[PDB]
């Protein structure tokens, strides 16, 4: 028995669920690595932790990274070794930040939460009034734990004069006391089996709606308490676990003193009170003095737990309320919220976005200096892999040398090593995307053309955040989850996310523009090469309507691009566009004056038929073509172009 | 609590660079794209480079 | 990578399997399952999955064989 | 610093201990006869710790915990 | 300002005209400055609501589903059902129009080819399996969840369609205004009751007017089925469209006014309530021009309707009127039926999305959401084991969120 | 502004912002929300523990990506361990409940 | 303003979205060049174990690092400085913990001026 529990003790993995409950005294004792015997964490004269102190490294773990407290041993050759001269180990000094301690309370103290939190957990379990339960716990009212032969009842609030009179009257017939150990025993006495059975019997007997509902709710609460299985006796803390010496550090402040969270001072005071109480128990103090010391230790524990919530917060020399451990887990100060509120990160930078019209959809314009700022450790690793780096400091110097060898190695490392990039604001998930980063000599963030709207900003100077996906899983995620091309459609609307506009649309319309009596109207071009020559040589105007053999490679019932070659009267510019037109779209899908609406419609057809990758290729080609045709379109806007209406005056 | 104060003004020349923010009178603002080569600027009929 | 998606079925599963394969390729030191072409071990695994040269069951089988 | 720590640290200290449970926990509960599951909870790790200790105090504490666990209460991990 | 600026911008501005236009210009600038704010709060609310949401199931098989029909306004078609049907999976074998032959089968994913066929079918309404009706207890089963348009294929286990829809609302909300607007969006989200609730029959029966009370006339809703004839206090200030003696149903409108969330949920039902909410959101978006799949509305509602009032607890340890996780309710019902114990009849109620964000089944989720110290002490006393089923919880833990890659990691850990 | 590795808040152990503080931008909560909207699991994880606050984790990561180790031993970063030590010192034993 | 002869037309996507098309001649001409003069002040703070000793004697430092600084540790008027370079030799007690007010990282250039305002009651160096 209990040796196969080690098998039941699974291997190191991810807990599917989190078990949160009340540690039993043994649970805390195991959770600790010693029992304290000194209220001072550190010795002020030895500049070292006090023996049996809150910082007591021998209790709390290695004070030196690989060096003994006794100094009889040191170095990494002896990490984690127990010295008789020392009684400590030599694992990393975080061991003193690791091993914990215990403080075995002589009398258990209820969780300040267990009562103070309304509804009082203990109170709801005891089903008793708040003041009576407190005066019990606060040693301010005797509670007849059991009357036995005497007329007293069970867990019934009484008076000290009443308690004394009853004691005189009954000898040893009854069980009554003032304190919290009584409530602890009552929980230990509460037969939740018998109590729940009686509650169910009463609820069945209770025919009144209110009485039945109350008995049923009590039975349900008792059933929940049983199902949790948390020992109701564990509701009172009979031992004080200690934070690690560094977890509760008495940090040596400027001037030889020790700076600590006020919880540490509360712990020191509670330790002093507990030591006094232990001496009293050893010395067999008067019961009045014993009760006073017990109340004092209990109050010290309560203050160390949650100052101000119960009683008055111990105001230090600065008179501020004491920092209890609850405060450390209270609010955004509790690491949940304030950490989740904000976190500036590394492997990332901010620089103004530049419109890198040259780059492909995957390509990214990475400030080469900023690039250097980035893969600097990656660069050092490459150079060591290049063997040239023998010392990391030397690697830093060669980086400082900014070597062409360093520059070449950077060019190598950059190869298909895309890392995260982001453009504020975080409106749509498309607002942040990575790209294949190619170093650009300087300090500008060159960006792809159509990525504008998705980046949720404009070229008005957005400093952009670019995180480094160093991890291979993160790199595979940059390739698959952050694949910008894999963000083709509207996440919210499904629609294409990069539909054409403006300059590309301008060139598109220009090529789509047709002229009457143009430069060589009514000719025959065999195909895109022929018209490309004619206009590129200037033999014809781009806006010339001409018939050209259009090889309409059109997907069959099996999807095969069944060509339908035919000389079709179309535009020279339209003819040129048909070259950009992929095999699988209608000639009429381009054989007309086309614009940003038409461009978007064609793009949609491409996403449909051409799927993803062919559509993306067609898109990149279309972008380059639109920029080129717009530049060649050689048109501007003139102030004279603003032809005011002729009869505007007559209308007025 | 202070014995001396040595104020040293750090004068650094600021040259232009692609990516700088520039603007014009009639609402025309923008960001310095890049210093295109001389051949890149279109040529006027009088051979004037823009 | 729609074909790669079909070969893997789910994007996350694709990513996880590819991570394992590339880790074997470089970190594990496994030879490139296909021509290197001076690409990333990640890129190597990507090509292998695109051609199906790597399967999760295949990975398990190779690991089990190696265990002996 | 960061490179200095990586190039300097002789003792990495590795990582902390952990716990795992359930399934075979029910098997041991059958072996131990305890009908409750809370003991399978907070007490599993403490039992592991005491067993690692194995001291007379540790063994006694483990035995007392076991006696308390088998004492009463019915709960089964799910 | 009846003076027309007959001049043109290039033509030059009259000083009077220039000043006149200056007012509207400043108005627009200030309006933009103001609107730059609220969408962020709206999106933050939506996201904090969807913190734990995740999709993990694929097959629902629940024959119930969106019997969606094309939107028509004033006898003229407004939204085509084909456009509203893509990316979905059928609720039943869609028959051919006017024919017994199934135009589409049951749980048939909405193919664009199938969409074209439906256009050829030119049908009106189609029963399409819905995530709101997704039999997937946790998450949305693709058989009801439909299809993932972002990848065009089906979603994957761990695809946070909730967060996706949340971003879908927020970024469209970023362009969307508050006026109506994000205000009405939050109100419907917060599920505020109507200001002037349209008077409606409490239950079906022979509708009659009761002894008109002070200022609020009584409508003695004589239950034709024989239930209690409900007498009300209907203000005389509300015109009665209906005449007494008529027969009505549960939710039948008598006097005009606006509808209330819990009211529609109770009388009309839950699916119709989602239908009305989505229709209202869509009308506002159409006025504003924002185009997004109603799947976002469905995700929001399904996150919203987690709780439901148990009409009759049956043999369950729960009680009558115990509104808890309708998912937990169904789980307990299945458990009770498994042993033969009597299930708990439940009544779904319409609650605020913000209220759902404030209170969560996960302990840490609620604590961080609100009452951090209070919930902290409450859970610490309770000692409830935390299973980390949500996403923001896994964020808090340091364990990977089981969304997509995390879901695969969890499955492998199981493997 | 650029930062691969720089200074972190000695109190917060989280990185700073800008090249002036040798820190990258803030992942905040809106960027975190966007990241979830995409779903970069391990990436968000590293950004949350390694890239955010893994101190001795940073030392090891330097030694490891020194070996080009583009992976990690993930899960319950270590802040989980710290909270565990805190709760145990509060006398609240917890179990890493393996299923 | 700088009256530039320009044209309103797109140039192969290099000009759209208000991209700035610039003649590199102007850059070579530096027709829009500028300068930044950021004052960097060093204070010899009177500290507890002795004032912040702004002085040319700096332990654990190189003479080349002291090149720009004058014999008083004063970066010579116009002295070419570097990012991180030790522009103003300063010290604190350790014996002495070098408190050298180094020119900022990423701040390299000519040391334009050094306004040494010694405290009322504190003497002035030969540079001052």
């Amino acid at each position: 028995d209990l040796l196969k529990f080690l098998k039941a003790q699974t291997k190191t993995e991810e807990f599917d669920a989190i078990k949160i409950a009340l540690a039993s005294p043994d649970m805390i004792r195991s959770w600790s690595f010693g029992e304290v015997k000194k209220p001072e964490t550190i010795n002020y004269r030895t500049f070292k932790p006090e023996r049996d102190g809150l910082f007591c490294a021998r209790i709390f773990g290695p004070v030196k990274d690989y060096e003994c407290l006794c100094g009889k041993y040191k170095r990494l050759k002896h990490r984690g070794v127990i010295c008789e001269k020392c009684g400590v180990e030599v694992t990393q000094t975080k061991v003193r930040r690791e091993r914990m301690g215990h403080i075995e309370l002589a009398s258990p103290t209820a969780h300040i939460w267990f009562l103070k939190s309304l509804p009082s957990r203990i109170g709801l379990l005891l089903d008793m009034p708040l003041r009576d339960i407190e005066r019990v716990l606060y040693f301010e009212s005797y509670v007849v734990i059991e009357g036995g032969m005497t007329n007293l009842e069970r867990q019934q609030i009484l008076t000290e004069e009443q308690y004394l009179d009853a004691l005189e009257e009954f000898g040893d017939e009854f069980d009554a006391k003032m304190g919290a150990e009584a409530i602890q025993a009552l929980l230990k006495s509460m037969d939740l089996e018998q109590e729940c059975e009686q509650l169910r019997e009463e609820l069945n007997e209770t025919n009144s709606e209110t009485k039945r509902k109350k008995l049923t709710k009590r039975i349900k609460l008792l059933e929940a308490f049983v199902q949790s299985g948390n020992k109701p006796e564990w509701m009172i803390l009979t031992v004080l676990p200690v934070l690690p010496p560094d977890l509760r550090p008495l940090v040596p402040l400027d001037g030889g003193r020790f700076a600590t969270s006020d919880l540490n001072d509360l712990y020191r005071r509670v330790i002093n009170r507990n030591n006094r109480l232990k001496r009293l128990l050893d010395l067999a103090a008067p019961d009045i003095i014993v009760r006073n010391e017990k109340r004092m230790l209990q109050e010290a524990v309560d203050a160390l737990l949650d100052n101000g919530r119960r009683g008055r917060a111990i105001t230090g020399s600065n008179k501020r309320p004491l920092k209890s451990l609850a405060d450390m887990i209270k609010g955004k100060q509790g690491r949940f919220r304030q950490n989740l509120l904000g976190k500036r990160v590394d492997y990332s930078g901010r620089s103004v976005i530049t419109v890198g019209p040259y780059l492909r959809l995957h390509q990214c314009g990475l400030p080469k200096k900023m690039a250097l700022e980035l893969f600097k450790p990656f660069i050092y690793g490459k150079l060591e892999l290049r063997g040239l780096a023998t010392t990391i400091k030397a690697a830093k110097k060669m980086v400082e040398r900014e070597e062409a060898v360093v520059w070449d190695i950077l060019d190598e490392v950059i190869r298909e090593h895309p890392v995260l990039l982001n453009r504020a604001p975080t409106l749509h998930r498309l607002g942040i995307q990575a790209f294949e980063p190619v170093l650009i000599e300087g300090k500008a963030i060159q960006l792809h053309p159509l990525v504008c709207a998705a980046y949720n900003a404009d070229f008005d100077g957005d400093q952009m955040a670019v995180h480094v996906p160093l991890t291979l899983e993160a790199q595979l995620e940059a390739r698959a989850l952050m694949m910008s091309t894999n963000n083709i459609l509207s996440p919210a609307n499904g629609e294409p996310i990069i539909v054409p506009s403006q300059d590309v649309v301008l060139g598109l319309y220009y090529m789509t523009r047709d002229c009457v009596n143009a430069k060589g109207e009514g000719m025959v071009l065999t195909g895109p090469k022929e018209a490309e020559r004619l206009y590129r040589s200037g033999l014809a105007s781009l806006h010339a309507r001409v018939k050209v053999r259009i090889t309409e490679y059109e997907k069959d019932a099996n999807g095969e691009l069944v060509a339908k070659t035919s000389l079709k009267d179309t535009t020279v510019g339209r003819a040129i566009l048909w070259m950009i037109v992929p095999k699988g779209l209608p000639y009429s899908i381009v054989n007309q004056a086309l614009g940003k609406k038409a461009i978007s419609k064609m793009l949609n057809t491409c996403y449909r038929i051409l799927g993803l990758k062919p559509t993306v290729i067609f898109a990149d080609q279309i972008m380059y073509t639109g920029f080129a045709y717009a530049a060649r379109s050689g048109a501007s806007v003139g102030i004279d172009d603003m032809v005011i209406p002729e009869k505007k005056h007559e209308i007025i | 609590g202070v014995l001396k104060i040595v104020k040293v003004y750090l004068a650094v020349k600021r040259r232009i660079q692609p990516g700088d923010k520039m603007a014009g009178r009639h609402g025309n603002k923008g960001v310095i794209s890049k210093i295109n080569p001389i051949e890149d600027m279109p040529y006027d009929e009088n051979g004037t480079p823009v | 990578v729609q074909d790669a998606v079909e070969k893997i079925g789910n994007r996350f599963d694709l990513v996880l399997v590819a991570a394992r394969r590339a880790r074997q390729m470089q970190v594990g030191g496994k030879d490139p399952l296909v021509p290197e072409e001076n690409d990333k071990t990640t890129v190597i695994a990507l090509r292998e999955i695109e051609e199906g040269l790597i399967n999760n069951q295949i990975l398990d089988v190779r690991e089990r064989q190696e265990q002996q | 610093s960061l490179e200095d720590l990586v190039q300097n640290g002789m003792m990495e200290q590795k990582e902390p201990l952990i716990v795992g449970s359930r399934k075979e926990l029910r098997k041991l509960c059958e072996e131990w006869g305890i009908t409750n599951q809370r003991m399978i909870g907070n007490q599993f790790s403490a039992i592991v710790t005491f067993l690692k200790r194995g001291d007379k105090y540790s063994m006694e504490c483990v035995e007392r915990i076991i006696t308390e666990a088998q004492q009463d209460k019915g709960v089964t991990y799910l | 300002i009846e003076t027309p600026i007959t001049a043109n911008f290039r033509e030059g501005l009259n000083v009077l005209q220039y000043f006149i236009s200056t007012h509207g210009a400043r108005k627009g600038l200030a309006d933009t400055a103001l609107k730059t704010a609220n969408s962020g709060y709206l999106t933050r609310r939506l996201v904090d609501v969807a913190q734990d949401l995740v999709v993990t199931e694929d097959d629902c098989g629940t024959h119930e589903g969106i019997m969606m029909t094309p939107v028509i306004e004033g006898g003229d078609v407004k939204e085509p059902l084909r456009d509203r049907v893509l990316g979905r999976v059928t609720a039943e074998d869609v028959l051919k129009p006017g024919t017994a032959d199934i135009l589409v089968p049951r749980n048939t994913l909405l193919h664009e080819q199938w969409c074209d066929l439906l256009e050829e079918n030119s049908v009106d309404a189609v029963k399409v399996r819905s995530v709101v009706s997704c039999d997937t207890d946790f998450g949305v089963c693709a058989h009801c969840y439909g299809r993932d348009l972002a990848r065009g294929h089906i979603i994957n286990k761990g695809e946070a369609i909730g967060v996706i829809a949340a971003q879908s609302i927020g970024e469209p909300g970023t362009q969307l205004t508050m006026r109506g607007g994000l205000p009405r969006v939050a109100d419907l989200f917060e599920a505020r009751r109507p200001k002037e609730p349209a008077i409606l029959a409490e239950i079906s029966g022979i509708v009659s007017f009761g002894k008109e009370t002070k200022g609020k006339r009584r409508l003695v809703i004589t239950p034709v089925d024989g239930s209690d004839p409900y007498e009300e206090m209907i203000p005389k200030w509300r015109q009665l469209n209906v005449f007494e003696g008529e027969r009505v149903e549960r939710g039948d409108v008598i006097s005009d006014g606006p509808e209330a969330p819990h009211d529609i949920l109770r009388l009309r039902g839950v699916h119709a309530v989602t239908r009305y909410i989505v229709n209202e959101v869509q009308d506002v978006y159409r006025l504003q021009g924002v185009k997004i799949n109603d799947k976002h509305i469905e995700v929001i509602v399904r996150q919203m309707l987690r709780k439901a009032t148990i009409v009759n607890a049956g043999s369950s340890d729960f009680l009558e009127g115990e509104q808890v996780e309708y998912s937990r309710v169904k789980i307990a019902n299945r458990e009770l039926e498994a042993n033969g114990k009597v299930g708990a009849t439940y009544s779904r109620d319409l609650l605020g999305i913000t209220k759902a964000s404030l209170a969560t089944e996960s302990f840490i989720s609620a604590a961080s959401f609100q009452e951090t110290t209070r919930v902290l002490t409450e859970a610490a006393v309770a000692g409830k084991r935390d299973e980390l089923r949500g996403l923001k919880e896994n964020v808090i833990v340091g364990r990977l969120i089981p969304a997509g890659t995390g879901y695969a990691y969890h499955q492998d850990r199981m493997r | 502004h650029a930062r691969s590795t720089g200074s972190y808040s000695l109190v917060t152990q989280q990185p700073l912002g800008g090249k002036a503080q040798f820190g990258g931008q803030r992942f905040g909560e809106m960027e975190v929300w966007a990241l979830e909207a995409y779903g970069a699991a391990y990436t968000l994880q590293e950004m949350l523990t390694v890239k955010s606050d893994d101190v001795n984790g940073r030392t090891k990561m330097y030694k490891n990506i020194v070996d080009g180790n583009h992976q990690m031993e993930p899960g319950m970063p270590e802040s989980f361990n710290v909270l565990l030590k805190e709760i145990r010192s509060l006398g609240i034993n917890i179990e890493l409940e393996d299923e | 303003g700088q009256n530039m002869r320009v044209a309103f037309m797109p140039w192969n996507g290099y000009n759209f979205e208000d991209s700035i098309l610039v003649s590199e001649r102007v850059v070579q001409e530096d027709r829009f060049t500028t300068i930044h003069i950021q004052e960097l002040a060093c204070v010899s703070r009177d500290t507890k174990l002795g004032p912040e000793e702004i002085t040319a004697d700096i332990p654990n430092v190189g003479e080349a690092a002291l090149s720009k600084l004058d014999e008083s540790g004063i970066v010579y008027i116009g002295a070419e400085v570097t990012g991180g370079d030790i522009l103003v030799g300063k010290v604190t007690p350790k014996d002495v913990k070098d408190s050298s007010l180094r020119v900022p990282n990423g701040v390299s250039g000519t040391v334009i001026d050094v306004q040494v305002f010694t405290r009322d009651g504190v003497e002035k160096d030969k540079r001052a």
